[PDB]
């Protein structure tokens, strides 16, 4: 499992760039690949998916028709090509590996991202009332985060991502699908919650523990981010 | 439709496995399916050898005029075939080797023919009969040292046929052995037969480099037929 | 026109109810034996199904037509169902010429080619094809559902037979010249395919003779059944005089008889003969 | 001696024969005959599984319900997602004659093998996220018939060699073997609590093995042709097999003897594979005449047919719930009913 | 030799499946009529489910 990205730099209003995701480890052919951007000091924002073997594109509204993606199997690459930027998608880029099918675990893997410089109607609401709640090594810490629409599917699986951005690193699945507990994640973490309503509960914190946490939706394609909720030390 | 985006995905990717499939079956069907069998006494493995230039199966690719084929090779499976011969359905030949040469245990080998034409499950396939070991064969009748009418009484009685056309360079004594030993495979082969499959006798060698092609041509002739009971026209 | 006399006109009828129940009950038998069973619905076996109600349908002819004969003129089923004749009779034997030149296609790719190249057969590429042949069949008769039936000339009991217009038989005309190629392409095809054919079972004998001369046999009744047919529809499209009448009359009763003999042994040509109907039969029906 | 040996041999045999006829007090016949009918069973099929290419021989459901394995000689294995239709997985094989498939209870791990010798192990969850080649067990020197999972470690096989084998995936070693049987062993289950388990051979011959001990508690013969299939009773005290004879033994292990027999007139052909549902009364056996017939394992009377099939039954089996049965043909055809 | 050693193995063998103790086959179809009874209404495939309860039928 690697992902090395480049290609963010300064940028002038209106001109183009290249990010280049490099994609070493594991099979890209048969992974899902996903282009997010954060804004300094802000939460995360999903800029496109691209499905296996360029079957399924999928773009957000504020970047149809100025941001294309593409993907080189064989050299296992990565490529968003966008156009006209300006001040406002300035951020620190990821691409991130996802898979789908039944017991799968999307969102999994996160490239550590480039660092680019220049100069809602239908989607679902991901609140936080959360901001920023200190707490200490040894006690148990709840989240509790909402959406505008029962993410609950008629399938059963309630379509809900939570993610830890520790200080300094790249974002990091914790739970899937509302309960299910990722791979290498300690027990301590556990997720809760029903269909408007959803929870994250650390019952042990330490200094691992502390960061931004966040609470992703899976229904629609625009994949929408939650607000951000930080732990303190 | 009402499926969740991670459920798309998931059929995404199971049409993209169809499509594999769909290849994969494509590359598979091009190639023809031999399984070979014979004793140790047989010339087994230098056939096998010459092909190509703990397992319980040995498989050989080998093209011929353009044409792949398969040839599977059960060595370390005990004697017992009835069961395991029941995977190997629907190949398109069994190449039977057979030790012309020896006298003492061709009887065994007869009855093995028979046992393996009288199966329930490889009654419409076809079966190839490599009667190797010619050399040796013609060294041995040639000498007279072994005799085959004590083994078989009835090659006393058996006479060289007029319809018979001999290898160039060939004694009678010769031709009469490899004649009556093909006859009696011929006539077991013929019973129980009743049309669903063909049985096709050659005389190979050990060294001889015409295996391919009688192949080739075999696995032809038993394609046309199979097309012939297929398409309406038999 | 002046209807016949008692004469073969009586005979006539007799061969065609003789025919009738031939045909019927070998189609009948047949699609029974492919829709009843599975290891006989072949792409092969798929093709003759399609044949075998093609023709049941063009048997299903016999009465219309044997009526417009038997009966003189006066028809009374109207506009409508003479129109209905004629489009369901045509569309049903293109199509089952169509599906014997697709027949002999495949028969000369799988066989004259058995190993020297494989063409893979899938059983979604014989509906398509079955599809695509049946409509190009139909759509080959959609002039004749524009370009046939005028009866309006007492009236009723001694009106017009169901001919066309007399300036239409023009557009009429054309139409019956194009159709001529329906029995050039086929027989290109199977005398040359078979004969390629027939050149690989001869140049290597028990079951190699049985196939060469059925195909032969099947090639002699196509010609037989199909060359009148459309000579004399020709015949009939140029009946400028009194004479030419009555040759075309005549010589069209004789390509009606050969005709429906056609649908009566198709059946018996293409699926008596294969063993794997044949076991079929003696199974369902003993 | 050898004489000697042979005759107590007999005796003891003939002792054992003693016990059973002591014990053999009366028929399970006499006492179900109070039992009500089961009555006509309506099955249909619900799903079908079309993408192989050649005969399934091997399907083994997991913990779950809803996963399924099924081994196609073209020498791959599918996981399906039976309850939408998609294959999760599709793995080739390096040997195309497969002929034996387990899948894990915990569904990390699958195996299977045939014709090869050697049983192949893969995984689902690399980090690498592609199956590979987890473990590669050999010893057997004979086609391996069947393989069963204890657990993530352990994993149960059966061979044409007369012998079976327990081995340890950690280091790929036989850490058990049995020669005990006679005959080529073609089926294998695992009893509930996985302390026992119970194999059948070409011999006429089922045999009971401690998974520790490793010794043959007990021997069942009441069959005369070859046995090709094997299957637990649900609580684990008794268990099914059929042969090529065309009829099925039902036998329990607490007696240590037969107990039932299941058969009729018209059936002229072999068992494929035979399975019990939750309750157990419904006893699922495959034939070699395109056909499958579930009848009542108390009252032994036909309750059910399932004729949806082109080729041989391969394989069939039942979920942990209960809730469907899979049918695996040499058609390359699955198909699943409830 | 080996036929010496096989057949004091069998011997051995039919001692330990002879010297067991064993129960009447009534206590065995007693136990396994109960199992079936008790466990006759949590099996689907003997007692259907309604289509609501059916996973593999809506
Ligand atoms: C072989 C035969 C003979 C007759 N008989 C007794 C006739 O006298 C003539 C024969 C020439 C025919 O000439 C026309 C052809 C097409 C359209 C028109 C529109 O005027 C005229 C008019 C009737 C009737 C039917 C058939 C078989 N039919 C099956 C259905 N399809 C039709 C084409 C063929
Ligand atoms: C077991 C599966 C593969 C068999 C499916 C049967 C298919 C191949 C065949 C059998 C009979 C066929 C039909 C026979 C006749 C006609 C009339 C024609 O005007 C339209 C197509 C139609 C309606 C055919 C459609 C395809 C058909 C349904």
């Amino acid at each position: 499992v690697q992902l090395v990205e480049s290609g963010g730099g300064l940028v002038q209003p209106g001109g183009s760039r290249k990010l280049s995701c490099s994609a070493s480890g594991f099979a890209f052919s048969s992974f899902g690949m996903h282009w997010v951007r954060q804004a300094p000091e802000k939460g995360l924002e999903w800029v496109a998916y691209i499905s296996s073997g360029s079957g399924t594109i999928y773009y957000a509204d504020t970047v149809k028709g100025r941001f294309t993606i593409s993907r080189d199997d064989p050299k296992n690459t990565l490529f968003l090509q966008m156009t006209s930027l300006r001040s406002e998608d300035t951020a620190m880029y990821y691409c991130v590996r996802s898979i789908y099918y039944y017991g799968s675990s999307p969102f999994d893997f996160w490239g550590q991202g480039t660092t680019l410089t220049v100069s809602g109607s239908a989607d679902i609401v991901m609140t936080q009332a959360t901001s920023s709640v200190p707490v200490t090594p040894g006690e148990s810490v709840s989240i509790s985060c909402r959406s505008s629409k029962s993410l609950l599917h008629s399938n059963g699986n309630t379509y809900l991502y939570w993610f830890l951005q520790r200080p300094g690193q790249s974002p990091q699945l914790l739970i899937y699908r509302m309960s299910n507990l990722a791979s290498g994640v300690p027990d301590r973490f556990s997720g809760s919650g029903s269909g408007t309503a959803f929870t994250l509960t650390i019952s042990r914190l330490e200094a691992e523990d502390v960061g931004v946490y966040y609470c992703m939706q899976h229904l629609e394609y625009p994949l929408t981010f939650g607000a951000g909720t930080k732990l303190e030390l | 439709c009402t499926l969740s985006a991670e459920d798309k995905a998931a059929v995404e990717r199971s049409k993209m496995i169809e499509k594999q499939l769909q290849k994969d079956k494509q590359v598979y069907r091009r190639t023809l399916r031999l399984l070979l069998l014979g004793a140790d006494n047989s010339g087994k493995s230098t056939i096998v050898k010459q092909m190509r230039i703990t397992s319980g199966i040995f498989e050989t690719k080998f093209q011929v005029d353009k044409v792949n084929f398969h040839m599977f090779d059960v060595g370390a499976q005990r004697d017992e075939r009835r069961k395991w011969i029941q995977c190997f359905n629907d190949v398109t030949a069994i190449i039977f080797v057979v030790d012309s040469s020896d006298y003492n245990r061709l009887q065994e080998a007869l009855n093995d023919f028979k046992s393996i034409w009288n199966n329930r499950w490889l009654r419409t396939i076809s079966v190839i009969l490599f009667l190797n070991k010619q050399d040796l064969l013609a060294e041995k009748v040639l000498a007279g040292k072994s005799k085959i009418e004590d083994y078989f009484p009835e090659f006393a009685r058996y006479t060289t046929p007029e319809d018979a056309t001999p290898e160039p360079g060939e004694d009678p004594r010769v031709t009469r052995a490899k004649y009556f030993i093909r006859k009696e495979f011929v006539d077991i082969s013929t019973a129980s037969g009743d049309g669903r499959h063909i049985c096709y006798p050659h005389f190979t060698c050990s060294v001889d480099t015409e295996n391919a092609r009688r192949i080739f041509n075999d696995c032809k002739d038993i394609i046309l037929q199979m097309n012939l009971r297929e398409y309406n026209l038999v | 026109c002046s209807p016949f006399p008692l004469g073969a006109l009586v005979p006539v009828t007799a061969v065609c109810l003789c025919l009738f129940v031939v045909g019927v009950s070998g189609n009948v038998v047949t699609v029974m034996l492919i829709g009843r069973y599975r290891d006989m619905r072949t792409t092969t076996n798929l093709y003759l199904g399609s044949m075998a109600v093609s023709d049941l349908l063009i048997l299903l002819g016999l009465p219309f037509d044997l009526y417009r004969l038997w009966r003189s003129r006066p028809w009374v089923f109207g506009p409508l169902l003479c129109r209905l004749s004629l489009y369901v009779g045509e569309g049903c034997t293109y199509a089952t010429l169509l599906h014997m030149t697709a027949l002999s296609v495949e028969r000369y790719l799988a066989i004259c080619r058995p190993l020297r190249a494989r063409v893979l057969v899938t059983r979604r590429r014989v509906r398509a094809l079955i599809a695509v042949l049946w409509a190009v069949a139909l759509l080959s008769a959609g002039p004749f559902l524009f370009l046939v039936g005028v009866e309006q000339d007492a009236a009723a009991l001694f009106s017009r037979e169901c001919r066309p217009s007399p300036a239409q038989l023009g557009a009429l005309r054309v139409m019956l010249w194009v159709t001529t190629a329906y029995f050039f392409l086929p027989f290109l095809c199977l005398s040359i395919l078979y004969g390629l054919i027939g050149r690989e079972l001869w140049s290597s004998e028990r079951g190699h003779r049985q196939t060469v001369r059925v195909l032969l046999v099947v090639v002699l009744a196509f010609i037989i059944c199909w060359l009148p047919f459309h000579v004399g529809r020709i015949i009939y499209i140029n009946t400028e005089d009194s004479r030419m009448m009555y040759f075309s009359q005549y010589f069209n009763i004789v390509a009606l008889q050969l005709f429906y003999l056609s649908a009566s042994i198709n059946p018996i040509l293409y699926n008596l003969i294969s063993k794997k109907y044949r076991a079929a039969a003696f199974k369902l029906l003993l | 001696e050898l004489d000697q040996l042979r005759q107590e041999a007999e005796q003891l045999k003939n002792q054992i024969r003693d016990a059973r006829k002591a014990c053999a007090d009366a028929t399970l016949s006499q006492i179900t005959n109070n039992i009500d009918p089961v009555g006509r069973i309506q099955m249909r099929t619900r799903r079908t599984l079309r993408g192989h290419l050649a005969k399934i021989y091997a399907m083994h459901w997991g913990t779950d319900s809803r996963l399924l394995v099924s081994a196609s000689q073209d020498g791959k294995l599918i996981i399906w997602d039976s309850y939408t239709t998609n294959k999760v997985h599709a793995i080739p094989l390096r040997s195309s004659w497969v002929m034996t498939c387990a899948y894990a209870p915990s569904g990390n791990y699958v195996a299977c093998g045939g014709l090869d010798n050697i049983c192949s192990i893969y995984n689902l969850k690399t980090r690498e996220g592609n199956v590979r080649v987890s473990r590669e067990l050999a010893g057997h020197t004979g086609y391996l018939s069947c393989c069963r999972f204890l657990d993530d470690n352990q994993i149960v096989t059966s061979s044409g060699d007369t012998t079976c084998a327990l081995w340890d995936i950690e280091t790929g070693q036989q850490t058990t073997t049995f020669t005990g049987h006679t005959g080529d062993v073609m089926s294998l289950s695992l009893a509930p609590d996985t302390r026992l388990f119970v194999s059948g051979a070409c011999d006429a011959s089922a045999k009971l093995w401690d998974v520790r001990e490793g010794m043959c508690r007990q021997t069942f013969t009441g069959h005369e042709s070859d046995i090709n299939a094997i299957c637990f009773f649900p609580n684990g005290n008794a268990f099914a097999t059929g042969s090529d004879d065309a009829t099925c033994r039902l036998f329990d292990l607490r007696a240590d003897q037969e107990l039932m027999t299941y058969s009729h007139d018209n059936i002229i052909c072999g068992i494929t594979s035979v399975s019990f549902s939750k309750s157990g009364r419904l006893l699922l056996a495959g034939y070699d005449d395109f056909n499958c017939n579930v009848w009542d394992a108390l009252k032994a009377d036909r309750a059910g047919v399932l004729a949806g099939h082109d080729n041989r039954v391969s394989c069939l089996g039942v979920t942990d719930d209960g809730m469907a049965v899979a049918t695996g043909s040499w058609d390359s055809f699955l198909k699943i009913w409830n | 030799t080996a036929s010496i050693a096989q057949a004091r193995k069998l011997v051995e063998q039919l001692k330990m499946e002879a010297n067991i103790d064993r129960i009447k086959v009534s206590k065995a179809a007693a136990d396994l009529m109960a199992y079936c009874e008790a466990h006759a209404k949590e099996d689907p495939l003997l007692t259907p489910v309604p289509a609501s309860e059916n996973p593999f039928r809506e």
